[PDB]
């Protein structure tokens, strides 16, 4: 019946197969296209500098080798099969983890055609590093790649190019990060050169922007607040030395306090960042607010004509300074 | 490139005496230093490689000693056949040599 | 383990010379060679090196265009070539073989060469 | 003889070939030359004294038991080939955890040319032991070493040597370099001799030459203890009197001084001695709490309890302080700051 | 040794490779499952846990046997040697079954070649969390399982009649979710691979709000009160009332800091974000009214200590009955 | 030499052994006696609701194919000749994460007895979860168990039972618990019934009770000392307003710390526990005695009103401790 | 001569029953072994284990494989150890233990030419220490690894340390971030297990924790802020705000301290010396704010006769504290 046409069939084609060697190995090189569908992209964490990714990465070659013409369907093998047929070496330059997942068997797909075209597809959760330019932080923008390589087959061995060009890419449009969000996605096709010879090289990247709202809440908005609270301390009186002094030691210290604290969620970064810079402009107006009323005690008591030149002077200037900062930035 | 300076350059003891040459360089070829002697009318002659690594063939007065730039080859209780041009050369780089040092009686 | 090369070549100076340096005992292809000038009563200097497996050569940066290093590995002979000789190119030639931790363990027995 | 003429030729190789036994057993020691194309030198960890880095180890021999005539000089093969022959067992002597990649295939090659020259690449993600002093921190500069070589045959049965010049034989990629704090000022290689109780080994050490950037505990630890004890130098303008505006130009000041100390010190591993930071920090703290004992003095000199406009007056303790301790401050500053960043 | 050769004729010319009629017809797939557990949900990963006894059931023509015992209760080696469907969980971050001190498995084989496969696994699934209406969000979170390779006309999945059922009822991890209500639904989604048959088991969860009543709501609150306490003592005493202002405000910014790291890394505003904000708000006119009362330096800090307490007992009774019907 | 002995017995036990059937598959069920030696109940996470234990699991049982009488000893051979006989699929219940060590060779132990008896016996560190009713916080009392079970073999097939009552478990005294205070463990056996069958379960409980030591160090003298400091406001005089406000709103600030700073020692759980109504019992305390400054500054039946409640506030928290002592602690 | 060596491979290796241990029926087989220790990395305490790494050597005097034919020591490869008896050893205070395979297993094998067979791994073993935490952290502790066979009884097998004293090396050139090691000791055991006897060799180590991290830290801290309350007697009576701001954040800071202590500490039960000394201190901001409660009462010698009581009572808990750790 169909069932001794399909067995005899893969038999015949399991015998004399030599894992060893790639199809047309003594000839020109053999074309692999690939498709990625992402399923999710999970953390992007700047601490690690990595972002983590779920794909369904297929592939699709043409081995001669595997032909046959009796049966008339697409021959769907199970997943075992893959450790006896030629597979490309395929690898993740960037990575710094993978796996394939094993629940309930290992999730690869080995899907044959009459014509000899290999589909094989895998779900592959990979953690693919990538730097940031932490600068513009929080109003970056980030470009995070995924480079995907042959090991070890030279150019004249392996072509790789994108199926179905922009097509060959979904899953692109959906995607929602927590607090990034994807504005465009690119695939480029080249070539590296190493000292072992030339290798094929697809890449993926991604263009991420942040969303601002959630650190414009959690971290801008306490920094003119209490700039306008060490403002507070203008409207008390010159003889009131302890009040205003404790107002403006509380603004100074939580300033350091919350700036102190906004550091340990990220790395111990070599420059100032936009959110230090602004923080530190905040820090020289409240520390310029004490320094007013340290002037005025010097003047008076030691040896208001200052204080409503002041209560014209930090609303101003601090207003100035905000607009600088908001149309630099943006 | 690499300079390889060796001092002393000319310079005579009688037979049966400790003498030491020393080799410096302008920056890191660490055990990498080879020592040379020149015969008159013969062929250069590996003694010690790396920095202290007896040639095979060689006696045992030869005694290398190595560092990060200093270097210095020690010859205990010369003889008369014992005298040549000595050369210091180093292969961290592209390899250079010295200007070589002189035995006589 | 035995290296070979020509006898001592006399030429007008401007003139171009071709000597050579054969091996026995071993194939060229596996190690480098070198390519060293002994001046007379001076010190040594490295022309250039050779890699016979890759084809790849380079010299010293004051050697370049006046002094090129083929290899043959069919007749076991490297080659080394002087072009627009000088009254001051006359020296020894020495051939080396790259050997156990970079050393120049076998050398050659020198060709001398003169002007007139 | 389309496909057979490989497949005959990979069977003649591999018939009579015990991969147990390494080339030239009785007769001459396994050269072995080696190179890293170091791809990305990852981040550092302070905290626990170890470094990653991501490299394409590479190994080059003579095996004359794979010779072959063929159609093709070169033979490149994939990973099956790789474990059904001889090949070294290179380990990496200070290495904690290494991780051979395999997605999506073992990431290795193998080439054999027609003469026997083997070429054996693998790609390696290896975190090594880096010992610190952090006695000059953060002003300090490392040589994270990297010691690799054979584990079980000695010196007269394997060698390693470097396949180009030593100089050139380590490269770094120019686009990776995955350092937060760290700067990789360049490479350094070695080649010695090990002995242990099983035997005499070869060694080959490569150092990379790290220089850490200053500009976080700069704009993070440094600044705002200057901005603190700047804070706790105004504390002689106010006036006499007001001794409870003047307390917790004390009292803030020095808990904001011990709480800057101890976020300081939960940055660096719990070393036994102290580092540059803690001395910095311990001046400063000198400085606020001597800010706080001369308001004491004053206080304990001042009289009455009014303010004019009556013979409180200006302490002359304040007047000399006013002078004195910015002063000694900026003194002290030039002295620190002149001594460690020209080391 | 008569069942030793019975499960030797069945393994002769059997083909691993290939799932049962594999031109005839497709192979239909009865599933179940018993769940032990729903573990902690994860609100800053957007994920839950679960561990169950994933049931698939088939036929297969080529290990039908006749002996004179019905079944053939088996152990997990002989799983690696027939065939086995591919099914995997579609929306699982990282899975992994139980090999302590044996892979987890059974294989029944019936006469009429009925084959019964079992597995414990534990899934740590995606379930998509929207905090628009923190804490008091209701969620439905999915899991979805279907064939990686075999497309729908090669096999089908089907529910068999009964479906997901929970344990003992208290044999969970879930500390502040009840597990209201369990749903069951087929689909055919269509990939780039070809048209996949997919299984969805929905699971309904209501957040109790305890922990963010005892931690956050109950202190903010009670700071506001606090805030409303400082009207009362006389304005006289100026670093009385300025203490009771800047204290005030910097456990308002703590606060609202704690509070935002217990949120699940949002980049909108929550419920929770609102209620911070009014007393917020509350705390600063409190203290400007003390400054321009100073600036003024006693009838406006008699007209202040109605205001408060009005607007806020009118705001929580609007808010709360708003945003919990 | 008995070396030809020993290797032509064993090699006789292993021609025509059938590993996919248990043993005396057509007839009653085998019986497997397992014994369990505890080596260390390690930490018993509480924010994760389970508790790391390592063990020698030991199983016995008896196999007739598996007779010789040539050699009168225990054969033990290697721990590689288990994947060539029959294991029972001996299984946790309550794992969440359970491995085999397998330095320097995998711990496995085998012993061959003249008549039949396997004595298989693993060791396995089991991080099992445990059932915590965390009500009566930090004076409780937990029930952790561990249920062990078959999976492929009903009760018709296979029978779990202890090989001593009582003189099973061994090892549990001597225990490294870095909180808990071990005082019982109890052996149950069982028989569940699921829908493909009924199985046999032995359950393995154990009792642990929390040592009130370094919550009465850190939390509940803290809390009294606080209510102490509260309590020095009493005795200050009214004229001094930003003193004593500041003694009050310092104490009921630092009451709200270690009210969010205990937190992070316990779950997310939603109920009230025994100590949060304990610190929910002093933080009253000190906003009724900021309260009654409140109606002082209000009056000023100002030194009476201060007597009173200097009189009045001890006599109510000593109440208050005892009602709350004895109602927990037995 | 390479057919020369793989006649003898083929040899040795051939009619090898790998499940039989050297002699079963005769005497049992003695193990010598040798541990070179590489590095012995972190110690923590919050998880109660210090992280080892080694050269872990054992010889045996296998019978079945002897040879009269190459004369040297035939190293070859670790693919050879697979197909050959290896003990069983195991550790048994293991938490987490592995053997690096990087770039190949880190394993090595000489088949001396009469039975010696030098089997050497490199293992990074987690060992669990029991800690005496009473007097912490001027404390000392005695860690200890165990290793022992599993399967084989003292019938069996016998464990011996190979050079007497020279078997553990490398303790000298020592890496620790914070604990100075000063002594080790070999000794061997015979435990009584439910199986049977087994040979325990047991390794111990003396860790000596240093105090310069904590000096400066904790100690220093706590002692700086007393001095820092001590200001608080030189403040004149009259001003009431300006004492008890000087009083009361000095305690706060000491309860903070208490509290931002014990995270990095483990979950510990009892108390140890810090806790004691940070106690010792924590009433005596008490002594000094019942002093303010006191000397506002009456209103003064009460002020001047603390200075006379202070700096005594506090330098003599110094000395009986120092003295005693
Ligand atoms: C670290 C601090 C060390 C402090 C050591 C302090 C050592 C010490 O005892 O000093 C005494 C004196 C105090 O100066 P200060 O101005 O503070 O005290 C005034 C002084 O006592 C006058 O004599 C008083 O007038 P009278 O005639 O009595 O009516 C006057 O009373 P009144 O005007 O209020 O009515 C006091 O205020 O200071 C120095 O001489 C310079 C010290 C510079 C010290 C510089 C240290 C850097
Ligand atoms: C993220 O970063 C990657 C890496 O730089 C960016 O990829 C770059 O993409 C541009 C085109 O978008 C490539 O330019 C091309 O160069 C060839 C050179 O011959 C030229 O012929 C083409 O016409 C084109 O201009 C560029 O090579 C490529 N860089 C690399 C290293 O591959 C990418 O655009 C960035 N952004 C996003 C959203 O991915
Ligand atoms: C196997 O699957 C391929 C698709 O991957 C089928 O190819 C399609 O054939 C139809 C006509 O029968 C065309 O309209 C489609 O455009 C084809 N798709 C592609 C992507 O080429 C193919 O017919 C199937 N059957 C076999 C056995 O080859
Ligand atoms: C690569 O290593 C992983 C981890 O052990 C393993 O699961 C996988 O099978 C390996 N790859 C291959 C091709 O064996
Ligand atoms: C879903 O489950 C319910 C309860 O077990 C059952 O009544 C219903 O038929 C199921 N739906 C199916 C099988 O489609
Ligand atoms: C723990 O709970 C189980 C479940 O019923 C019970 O059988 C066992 O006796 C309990 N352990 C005790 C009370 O020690
Ligand atoms: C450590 O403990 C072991 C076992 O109690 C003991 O034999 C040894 O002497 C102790 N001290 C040292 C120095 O290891």
């Amino acid at each position: 019946s169909n069932m001794s046409l399909v067995k005899e069939t893969v038999d015949r084609l399991l015998k004399g197969y030599d894992i060893r060697l790639r199809p047309d190995f003594g000839g020109p090189p053999v074309a692999v296209g690939m498709n990625i569908d992402i399923a999710s992209i999970d953390m992007v964490s700047e601490v690690n500098m990595d972002y983590t990714l779920t794909m369904y990465f297929q592939q699709a070659w043409r081995d001669k080798r595997l032909s046959y013409n009796v049966i008339p369907l697409n021959l769907t093998l199970d997943n075992r099969v893959a450790d006896q047929l030629w597979v490309p070496d395929t690898y993740f330059l960037n990575d710094k983890k993978s796996f394939v997942h094993g629940v309930t068997v290992k999730n690869r797909m080995i899907r044959l055609h009459p014509d000899g075209t290999v589909l094989y597809g895998l779900r592959i959760t990979t953690t693919a590093a990538c730097m940031m330019d932490l600068r513009r932080y929080p109003l970056d923008e980030q470009n995070c790649t995924l480079e995907i390589e042959s090991y070890g087959y030279t150019t004249d061995d392996i072509e790789f190019y994108w199926r179905g060009d922009d097509n060959a890419v979904t899953g692109v449009t959906k995607i929602e990060l927590p607090q990034f969000s994807i504005v465009d996605y690119k695939l480029i096709t080249k070539k590296v050169v190493f000292s072992t010879g030339s290798y094929p090289r697809l890449s993926l990247s991604f263009k991420l922007k942040r969303n601002i709202g959630y650190f414009i809440l959690q971290t801008y908005m306490p920094s003119i607040l209490i700039t306008i609270l060490s403002w507070v301390s203008f409207w008390i009186n010159y003889d009131a030395s302890a009040a205003r002094v404790a107002l403006g030691i509380t603004t100074v210290l939580t300033m350091t306090t919350i700036n102190t604290h906004l550091r340990e969620t990220l790395p111990k970064i070599p420059y100032v960042k936009a959110i230090d810079m602004y923080l530190m402009g905040c820090f020289v107006f409240v520390f310029m607010a004490l320094l007013e009323y340290a002037l005025v005690n010097y003047i008076f008591f030691g040896r208001n004509a200052i204080d409503r030149w002041s209560r014209i002077f930090f609303p101003v200037v601090f207003s100035f300074f905000n607009i600088v900062y908001w149309l630099y930035y943006v | 490139n690499i300079v390889m300076t060796q001092s002393p350059k000319s310079m005579s003891m009688s037979v049966g005496e400790r003498v030491t040459l020393s080799c410096k360089a302008s920056e890191y070829v660490g055990t990498y230093v080879s020592w040379y002697q020149q015969k008159p009318e013969q062929s250069p002659k590996l003694l010690i490689y790396g920095a202290s690594n007896r040639y095979t063939g060689v006696p045992d007065r030869f005694t290398g000693s190595g560092s990060a730039t200093d270097f210095t080859l020690t010859i205990g209780s010369v003889q008369a056949e014992d005298l040549a041009d000595y050369h210091c050369g180093q292969s961290y780089s592209y390899p250079t040599f010295g200007a070589g040092t002189k035995l006589e009686l | 383990v035995q290296l070979q090369q020509s006898g001592a070549e006399l030429v007008k100076p401007g003139a171009s010379v071709k000597l050579s340096c054969t091996a026995s005992g071993f194939n060229i292809k596996d190690t480098y060679m070198y390519w060293v000038k002994q001046r007379p009563e001076q010190g040594l200097e490295w022309i250039g090196r050779i890699d016979p497996a890759n084809g790849d050569t380079k010299y010293d940066p004051k050697f370049q265009g006046k002094a090129t290093i083929t290899t043959d590995t069919f007749s076991n002979t490297a080659y080394l070539q002087l072009s627009s000789l000088t009254s001051e190119d006359t020296a020894v030639y020495y051939c080396a073989r790259k050997g156990l931790r970079w050393a120049m363990d076998y050398w050659g027995q020198g060709t001398s060469v003169t002007v007139s | 003889d389309n496909t057979t003429v490989f497949t005959r030729i990979l069977d003649r190789l591999l018939d009579g070939y015990d991969n147990r036994l390494r080339p030239g057993l009785g007769e001459r020691v396994t050269e072995v030359k080696t190179d890293i194309f170091v791809t990305s030198f990852g981040p550092v960890s302070d905290h626990d004294m170890e470094y990653t880095i991501d490299v394409f180890f590479r190994q080059s021999w003579k095996d004359e038991r794979l010779k072959f005539k063929g159609p093709m000089t070169v033979l490149r093969l994939n990973n099956l080939m790789a474990s059904k022959i001889w090949t070294p067992d290179t380990f990496f002597h200070n290495g904690k955890k290494s991780v051979a990649h395999n997605m999506t295939m073992p990431n290795k090659l193998l080439r054999i040319t027609e003469d026997g020259t083997l070429l054996y690449t693998m790609r390696l993600t290896v975190r090594a032991e880096c010992p610190m002093h952090l006695e000059d921190f953060p002003m300090d500069a490392h040589a994270c070493p990297l010691k690799f070589g054979s584990y079980a045959y000695t010196r007269a049965e394997v060698v390693y040597e470097w396949t180009r010049e030593p100089a050139r034989s380590v490269v770094v990629a120019e686009d990776g370099s995955r350092l937060n704090q760290y700067d990789l000022l360049g490479q350094t290689v070695d080649s010695g001799i090990v002995q242990s109780s099983t035997g005499e080994y070869v060694v080959m050490t490569t150092h990379f030459h790290l220089k850490r950037k200053i500009g976080y505990f700069v704009i993070q630890t440094y600044l705002p203890c200057i901005m603190t004890v700047i804070l706790s130098q105004v504390s002689f303008w106010l006036n006499r009197e007001s001794v409870p505006a003047r307390t917790v130009f004390g009292v803030t000041t020095v808990l904001t001084m011990t709480t800057l100390s101890i976020s300081a010190r939960n940055s660096l591993p719990k070393v036994a001695y102290a580092t540059a930071m803690d001395w910095f920090i311990a001046v400063c703290y000198a400085f606020v709490f001597s800010a706080l004992i001369e308001f004491a003095t004053v206080n304990y000199f001042t009289k009455r309890g009014y303010a004019w406009d009556t013979f409180n007056s200006v302490s002359k303790i304040d007047r000399l302080s006013r002078i004195a301790f910015p002063l000694l401050f900026g003194i002290f500053n030039l002295v620190y700051w002149a001594t460690y960043l020209n080391r | 040794g008569d069942v030793t050769v019975i499960l030797n004729n069945l393994l002769e010319g059997y083909d691993n490779k290939l799932r049962p009629d594999i031109g005839v017809k497709p192979t239909l797939i009865h599933t179940d499952m018993y769940v032990n557990s729903i573990g902690p949900v994860n609100a800053i990963n957007m994920e839950y846990t679960i561990d169950i006894f994933f049931a698939q059931t088939w036929y297969d023509r080529r290990l039908k046997f006749n002996s004179t015992i019905k079944v053939l209760r088996l152990n997990s080696n002989m799983v690696g040697k027939i065939w086995i469907p591919d099914t995997f969980f579609r929306n699982s971050k990282k899975a992994d079954a139980h090999w302590i001190t044996t892979p987890n498995r059974m294989l029944r084989i019936w006469n009429d070649g009925r084959v019964l496969y079992t597995l414990r696994l534990t899934i740590d699934a995606e379930c998509q969390l929207q905090l628009h209406n923190f804490p008091m969000d209701e969620h439905s979170c999915p899991l979805e399982f279907s064939s990686y390779g075999y497309p729908r006309e090669e096999i089908v999945y089907q529910w068999k009649r009964s479906s997901v059922e929970v344990g003992d009822t208290r044999s969970w991890r879930l500390y502040q979710f009840s597990f209201v209500g369990l749903r069951n639904t087929t689909e055919v989604v269509k990939t780039t691979s070809g048209d996949y048959v997919v299984m969805s088991v929905y699971f309904d969860l209501s957040r109790r709000m305890g922990y963010f009543t005892i931690q956050t709501y109950i202190p903010c609150t009670l700071i506001v009160v606090l805030s409303w306490v400082s009207f009362w003592i006389n304005k006289d005493a100026v670093p009385a009332r300025t203490s009771l202002g800047i204290t005030t405000v910097l456990t308002m910014t703590t606060l609202s800091t704690i509070a935002r790291k217990s949120l699940p890394k949002v980049s909108y505003v929550t419920a929770m974000d609102l209620f911070v904000s009014v007393c917020f708000i509350f705390v600063f006119s409190a203290l400007v009214e003390y400054g321009t009362l100073h600036y003024f330096v006693a009838k406006m800090d008699s007209y202040a200590r109605i205001f408060f307490p009005t607007a806020f007992c009118l705001f929580n009774l609007v808010y709360w009955v708003s945003y919990l019907y």
